[PDB]
RNA sequence: CAGAGGUGAAAUUCUUAGACCGCACCAAGACGAACUACAGCGAAGGCAUUCUUCAAGGAUACCUUCCUCAAUCAAGAACCAAAGUGUGGAGAUCGAAGAUGAUUAGAAACCAUUGUAGUCCACACUGCAAACGAUGACACCCAUGAAUUGGGGAU
RNA sequence: ACGGGAAUAUCCUCAGCACGCACGCGAAAGCUUUGAGGUUACAGUCUCAGGGGGGAGUACG
RNA sequence: CGCGGGGUGGAGCAGCCUGAGCUCGUCGGGCUCAUAACCCGAAGAUCGUCGGUUCAAAUCCGGCCCCCGCAACCA
RNA sequence: CACCAUGUUCAA
C-alpha cells in the first residue's frame, strides 16, 4: 500500500490523488476539489452536468 | 463666458461665521433670450446688497437654501 | 445611563466572571475525584 | 430610576398585549418595537421648485393641468435617530403631555 | 450620419432615463422602452476624481450633459424618466445627485415625458445588514 | 472615480452603426397603434435579430396608447410582449398592466381598512391572467367615528364576490376582449358598484394584471388580434 | 462599456476573462411592507398575505338546565421569548467565533468588506429574561368629560 | 346577491384595552371605579416574598 | 571538538559585495490650568577587539574576546 | 457624526 511503512503510522505525502493516477497509485481521497469539514453547506456531489 | 445678474433679494448670511450671504440673482439677458427674467439663488462672497450685480460665469448651479 | 450607581462592575459581566469562576473550580474538584 | 413617562415611551398598555414584532430603524437599522418607534410619513415632492419648473416647461406631460408624481414613505425611526435628527426633540416636563393626533 | 430612426425632422423619438441615485454615486442610464437595449449609461464616477464626489450635484449635472449629447447622437430627443434609490432593505430616500440629473436633462435640452419612482420596495423583507443595535457610530 | 481602476482585465467601430430601427405595434385595441421605437442589432451569421427579439416586453403609458382618454387613464401603464417580428413592425400581446407608484401609494390612508384580493381566471382561448384587487373602507357622510374599519366577515364577503364576478366575466372572453374591458374600467366600474351595498368603499382599483400563462403560438390569432397593420417606413430608403 | 462598491475620508473587495447598471425570467430560503392604531386575540411566553379545513375560546342574548358543586393554594403537574444542546433537514438574508481593511499612543472595539456556529423546519431537551404594570389571586364600594373593541335593546 | 342586506346617526346596556379626571392616599415622583383610595377611626378571604449594606445567590450537601 | 551564522547611536533592526539609514528613546521650543497625545526643531555612531591589504575599510582578508545554532554515529 | 485619555491624601 502507498501509505503504508515508516516508523510511525502516517501518510508521508498528500491523500489527495490525480484523476490520471494509474491503479495501485489511485488510493486515498481520488481527484477531491476540496477536503476538510464541510461548513456553510452540503453541496451536491458527483460530476457537473450544465444540461 | 461670463453672465451678468441682478441681487434683488438678500436672503441672509449662511454658513459658520457668518462671511457668505445667499441672495436670489436674476438674469440680466435682452428680451427673448433663454435666461431672461430667470431667477436663481446663489451664495455671495464679500459685502454685497440688494441692486447689486455679479458675474456669475456658470449659471447653472443653484446654491441649496439655508 | 438607565441605572443608579452600581457600586462596582456592571453587575452582568460581574455575575458571568463568577459563572466562569465556578465552572473552573467545579472542574478542579472533578479532577480530583 | 424614577418612572419618567406614564406609557414608558410606548403605546403598549400593560394589559393589551405581550409582544409588538420589532421593526428596522429608517436611518440606522436599530431593532425597536413598532408602537415604540417615531412613526412619520412623508410625501416628499421630486423636485424641488425651481427644478420642476425647468422640467414641467420640458415636459409635454407635466404643466399646470398635470401635477409631477411625489414620494410617498413611512419612515419610522428608533429614539436615538429621531432625537438625533430633531424628528422629535427633549421637552419640558409639562409639555410632555402634549400629543398630536394629525399632521400639522 | 445621425443614426436615428426615419422619422420627420422635429418628431419626438422617446428613450427611457434610469436614475438610480444613491448616497455614494448617481446612474444616469439610457434606454429604450422595453429595457432591453441601452443607448448611453454615465455615471458620477466617470465625471469626478474623488470618491466622495461622486453622487454630488454636479457630478449628476455633468453625467445628465454627456447623456444628453450621446442621445442627440444616436437619435434620442426625449425621455421618459424612472427614478429610484437604492431601496431593497436599504434606505429609500433618493440620492443628492437624483434632481441635478433630471434638470440637466431638461436644461440641456432634452425632452422629458412620464416620470415614475421605481425604488425596490419588499413587501416583507430578509434582514438588513447591521446588528439588532443597528450602526453604531 | 476617474483615474483610479487597478485591475482592468484580470488577464493583463461604432455600436450605433450596427443598430436597425423597428416599430413596436400595440394590438388593434388600442387607438395608437405604434408605440415606441427600439434598436436591434442587423441579423450577423447565425444570429438572427427576430430570434432576439420574439419575447422582449415593452412598457407604456396607457393615457399616450389610448389618446383622448382622460387623466385617470394616465396613472396605469400597459406592457406588451412582442410576439411576431413583421419586417421592420414587432406585433405584440398584451403582457401586463399595473397602477404607477405614486398613484397607488396615494390611495392609503391610516383610520380604514385595505382589502386585497387576487384572482385568476383562464380565458376562452387559453390565456391565464392574475388580477390583484384592491379596495378601502370609507366613513359615511354623517360618520362621526373616528375610524371605518371593517368587520372581518364583511371583508372575505367583498373577496369573494370580487373573485366571483372577475371569473365569471373573464372565462368566458377571448384575452382581447378581457384587455378591452380592464383598459376601459367596465369590469372596474361593475365591481365598486356591486360591492358598495356589501361594504361602503372609498375607491376600488385593479392595481396589476399579469399574463401567467400563455397558449401556443398562433398566427393567425395574433394576425386578427392586429387588425389593419400599419406599415413600417424604418427599412425604407431616406 | 469602465469603472463599481464602501466611508468622516479611505482601504480590504468586484471588474474588458465585461463588474456595476438596464429588461424579462428562473432557482432557493426567509419574511408578510404601506394599511399598523395609548387597536384586536391569547393563561403567560406570544400572534399580521389569501383560500380550504380541524378542534377550541371569550363576550353577548335567554322567563333553558342545575343547586353550593366555590375562592385561594405547600406537595405535585403542564406550558414558557431569545440564546444554548442532541438527531435529521435546510442554508437566501443577517451574523457570535474567526479573517482582512481603517481609526488610534495602543484598538484582537466602535466603522468598512467578509465569514463559522447559528439564524429557518421536524422531533427531543433546557426552564437561567428589565419572563415589567419592576404593582399576587378572588370579592365589595367609589366622582367627571371625550373616545375605543365585541354583543344586544330602542328609533 | 354569503342580501327581509351593509354601514353610519341618536340613546340605552353588558363585557374588554385605555385617555384627560373629584375624593382620598403617598417620603415624594405619582396612583385614583384600571388604586398605589376606602388603614393608628389599623380585622372580607387565601397565598408568596422582605427584615442595614457587603461576603453571595457564593461554599458545602 | 567539526561545520555555519552573528557583534552597527540609549533599545530593537537595515546597510553588511571600499569613497552610515529605520522605528522607538533622549534634548529644546510650542499646544493644555497641567500630564499624555499632537506640532516645529536638535543632538547622539566611529560600525565588537587587534593586525594586514588598499590612495580609501562598517565593507576586503587574517587572529582574538563573546553570543547563537547544526552535528558528536555503528558497536 | 475623523480623533478629546488622565487629574496624588486630608481639609477650607
Ligand atoms: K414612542
Ligand atoms: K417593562
Ligand atoms: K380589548
Ligand atoms: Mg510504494
Ligand atoms: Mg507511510
Ligand atoms: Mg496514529
Ligand atoms: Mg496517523
Ligand atoms: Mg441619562
Ligand atoms: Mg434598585
Ligand atoms: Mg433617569
Ligand atoms: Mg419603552
Ligand atoms: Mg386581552
Ligand atoms: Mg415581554
Ligand atoms: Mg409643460
Ligand atoms: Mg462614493
Ligand atoms: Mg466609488
Ligand atoms: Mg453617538
Ligand atoms: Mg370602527
Ligand atoms: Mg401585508
Ligand atoms: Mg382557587
Ligand atoms: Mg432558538
Ligand atoms: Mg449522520
Ligand atoms: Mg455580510
Ligand atoms: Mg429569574
Ligand atoms: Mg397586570
Ligand atoms: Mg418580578
Ligand atoms: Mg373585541
Ligand atoms: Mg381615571
Ligand atoms: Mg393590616
Ligand atoms: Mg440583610
Ligand atoms: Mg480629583
Ligand atoms: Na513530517
Ligand atoms: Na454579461
Ligand atoms: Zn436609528
Amino acid at each position: 500500500h502507498p501509505h503504508g511503512g515508516g516508523n510511525h503510522q502516517h501518510i508521508g505525502h498528500p491523500s489527495t490523488v490525480s484523476r490520471h493516477s494509474p491503479p495501485g497509485q489511485k488510493v486515498g481521497l481520488i481527484a477531491a476539489r476540496r477536503t476538510g469539514r464541510i461548513r456553510g453547506g452540503k453541496a451536491v456531489k458527483g460530476a457537473w452536468h450544465p444540461e | 463666458q461670463a453672465q451678468v445678474g441682478l441681487i434683488i433679494k438678500v436672503l441672509g448670511r449662511t454658513g459658520s461665521r457668518g462671511n457668505v450671504t445667499q441672495v436670489r440673482v436674476r438674469l440680466m439677458a435682452e428680451a427673448g433670450s433663454p435666461d431672461y427674467n430667470r431667477t436663481i439663488v446663489r451664495n455671495v462672497k464679500g459685502p454685497c446688497k440688494e441692486n447689486d450685480m455679479l458675474s456669475l460665469m456658470e449659471t447653472e448651479r443653484e446654491a441649496r437654501r439655508l | 445611563g438607565t441605572v443608579s450607581r452600581p457600586r462596582g462592575m456592571r453587575p452582568k459581566w460581574h455575575k458571568k466572571r463568577i459563572k466562569r469562576l465556578k465552572l473552573r473550580r467545579r472542574r478542579m474538584r472533578q479532577r480530583s475525584k | 430610576m424614577t418612572t419618567k413617562r406614564r406609557n414608558h415611551g410606548r403605546s403598549k398598555p400593560a394589559h393589551s398585549r405581550g409582544r409588538v414584532k420589532p421593526i428596522h430603524c429608517f436611518n440606522c437599522g436599530r431593532l425597536t418595537p413598532k408602537d415604540k418607534a417615531v412613526g412619520r410619513f412623508v410625501v416628499r415632492r421630486m423636485l424641488d421648485a425651481a427644478s420642476a419648473r425647468d422640467v414641467a416647461e420640458a415636459s409635454p406631460v407635466y404643466g399646470a393641468n398635470f401635477p409631477m408624481p411625489r414620494l410617498y414613505m413611512k419612515q419610522r425611526f428608533c429614539i436615538a435617530c429621531a432625537i438625533h435628527s430633531r424628528t422629535v426633540r427633549a421637552r419640558p416636563v409639562g409639555n410632555r403631555k402634549i400629543r398630536y393626533t394629525k399632521k400639522v | 450620419k445621425a443614426y436615428g430612426p426615419n422619422v420627420k425632422k422635429g418628431d419626438l423619438v422617446y428613450g427611457v432615463v434610469h436614475i438610480f441615485a444613491s448616497f455614494n454615486d448617481t446612474f444616469v442610464h439610457v434606454t429604450d422602452m422595453s429595457g432591453r437595449e441601452t443607448y448611453v449609461k454615465v455615471t458620477g464616477g466617470m465625471k469626478v476624481k474623488a470618491d466622495r464626489d461622486e453622487s454630488s450635484p454636479y457630478a449628476a449635472m455633468m453625467a445628465a450633459q454627456d447623456v444628453v449629447a450621446r442621445c442627440k447622437e444616436c437619435g434620442i430627443n426625449a425621455l421618459h424618466v424612472k427614478m429610484r434609490a437604492v431601496g431593497g432593505v436599504r434606505t429609500k430616500s433618493p440620492g443628492p445627485g437624483a434632481q441635478a440629473a433630471l434638470r440637466a436633462l431638461a436644461r440641456a435640452g432634452m425632452k422629458i415625458g412620464r416620470i415614475e419612482d421605481v425604488t425596490p420596495i419588499p413587501t416583507d423583507s430578509t434582514r438588513r445588514k447591521g446588528s439588532r443595535r443597528g450602526r453604531r457610530l | 472615480a476617474l483615474g483610479k481602476n487597478k485591475r482592468i482585465s484580470k488577464g493583463g467601430q461604432e455600436t450605433m452603426a450596427r443598430k436597425e430601427w423597428y416599430d413596436v405595434v400595440a394590438p388593434a385595441n388600442f387607438e395608437k397603434r405604434q408605440f415606441a421605437k427600439t434598436i436591434c442589432n442587423k441579423t450577423q451569421g447565425t444570429r438572427i435579430a427576430a430570434d432576439v427579439l420574439r419575447g422582449r416586453v415593452f412598457e407604456a403609458n396607457l393615457a399616450d396608447l389610448n389618446q383622448s382618454a382622460g387623466e385617470e387613464e394616465a396613472y396605469r401603464k400597459v406592457r406588451f410582449t412582442v410576439q411576431e417580428v413583421q419586417g421592420r413592425n414587432l406585433l405584440t400581446q398584451f403582457h401586463s398592466m399595473e397602477v404607477t407608484t405614486d398613484k397607488m401609494a396615494s390611495l392609503l390612508r391610516k383610520w380604514c381598512t385595505t382589502m386585497e384580493t387576487t384572482v385568476e381566471v383562464k380565458t376562452a382561448d387559453g390565456y391565464t391572467m392574475r388580477l390583484f384587487v384592491v379596495a378601502f373602507t370609507k366613513p359615511q357622510a354623517n360618520q362621526q367615528s373616528r375610524n371605518c374599519y371593517a368587520k372581518q366577515r364583511l371583508v372575505k364577503w367583498l373577496r369573494m364576490r370580487i373573485t366571483k364576478m372577475i371569473k365569471r366575466r373573464l372565462s368566458k372572453v377571448q384575452i382581447k376582449e378581457a384587455v378591452s374591458l380592464l383598459t376601459r374600467n367596465v369590469l372596474s366600474d361593475a365591481l365598486v358598484r356591486r360591492c358598495n351595498p356589501i361594504l361602503p368603499l372609498r375607491e376600488l382599483r385593479i392595481r396589476k394584471v399579469r399574463v401567467v400563462r400563455t397558449p401556443k403560438f398562433d398566427a393567425q390569432a395574433l394576425l386578427s388580434a392586429h387588425g389593419t397593420i400599419p406599415a413600417s417606413v424604418e427599412a425604407d430608403q431616406r
